[PDB]
């Protein structure tokens, strides 16, 4: 699995602005897309208990259950995901949320510093699975996906206009990250053709 | 006093080779860094058992104050081996990929006499010493 919390990134991030081989060895997080995940029935069934395991395991409470609760609903986020999440990050009104954006946030950072910035061995690294350049293009796709118009929707009646913007903004600065990241590869100059034509039609 | 000689400074390098990869990034171009470092090549020796027999004797039989140095780093060592022993298992390992685990674990958790020499260094006022080993049958539990 990924490391759901927000503090790893942000930290290696800081780093690069020294660099330790070890954290950055932890690697293939930098996916960006929350792929496998989604919301999940079966995880539900074991958050409700109110026990719930990590990838110890902690007893919690009716008050963090809701609040799980609806940022599965919010991100059609896995349940124990969520929680990660929620446990990381202090727990305070909606914490859960920002981390979740912000460890992508740092995430496509990284990346965008590393392919655009350094010339390396790491650039080597992260480059070498070529599992970054097949999600390059689904990562943006995932930004796509009409989650928030459906909800507006739906939500017409009671709309809460400011936490969906606060969604907005995180999503645009990913995409814009997400450029950033793409064109880095560019300059880097992977080997051809197939990719051009595969992003004209993207 | 020529074994000593020798024996320090491959120590020395073996502990700056752990030191010489910043795991934290991952807990907190990829994957050609991570074939490059020397720590992947370490830890994949370590776990051979001449290695670790070699490294544990010299927790066994401690204690001239250079012969204490060799000491600490022998302490150092395993500690950090057994902090990261999981991140080059699951994160490292696979990046390049050579051989698993098991063997070092129980020479050292069933070795007794390791456990209880390191239980016995606690008291030693070298902080150094003591602190590890204080750290390492946490580890091991």
């Amino acid at each position: 699995s990924a490391a759901s919390l927000w503090g790893p990134y942000k930290d290696i991030w800081h780093k690069v602005g020294l660099l330790d081989k070890i954290l950055k060895k932890h690697k293939p997080d930098f996916i960006s897309l929350f792929k496998n995940p989604p919301k999940n029935v079966q995880q539900h069934e074991k958050v409700q208990k109110a026990s719930t395991e990590g990838v110890g395991t902690r007893l919690l409470p009716e008050q963090l259950i809701k609040e799980a609760f609806i940022l599965s609903d919010l991100f059609d986020i896995g349940e124990l995901a969520a929680v990660e999440l929620l446990l990381a990050g202090e727990h305070q009104q909606l914490v859960a949320v920002l981390l979740y954006w912000d460890g992508k946030r740092c995430i496509a950072n990284s990346l965008k510093a590393l392919i655009q910035s350094r010339r390396p061995e790491l650039a080597s690294m992260t480059t070498r699975f070529t599992g970054l350049t097949y999600k390059v293009l689904t990562l943006v796709s995932q930004i796509d996906v009409n989650n928030e118009f459906e909800k507006l929707q739906r939500e017409r009646g009671l709309g809460s206009e400011k936490h969906r913007k606060e969604v907005s903004d995180l999503i645009k600065e990913c995409r814009q990250s997400l450029a950033e990241s793409l064109f880095a590869w560019a300059c880097q100059s992977p080997l051809g053709k197939e990719d051009t034509l595969l992003l004209i039609g993207h | 006093a020529e074994k000593w000689e020798v024996a320090e400074v491959v120590l020395e390098v073996f502990y700056k080779l752990l030191r010489d990869y910043e795991p934290q990034l991952e807990d907190f171009g990829e994957e050609i860094i991570a074939y490059k470092p020397p720590g992947f090549s370490l830890m994949y020796h370590l776990l051979n058992e001449p290695m670790l027999e070699l490294a544990l004797s010299l927790l066994e039989e401690g204690v001239k104050k250079h012969l204490e140095k060799a000491v600490q780093h022998c302490l150092a060592l395993l500690n950090l081996t057994l902090q990261k022993e999981n991140l080059f298992m699951d994160l490292l390992r696979e990046s390049q990929l050579v051989c698993p685990l098991e063997q070092l674990l129980q020479g050292i958790n069933p070795k007794a006499d390791n456990v209880v020499n390191i239980a016995r260094y606690l008291y030693h006022g070298n902080p150094e010493l003591a602190f590890e080993s204080a750290k390492i049958l946490c580890c091991i539990s």
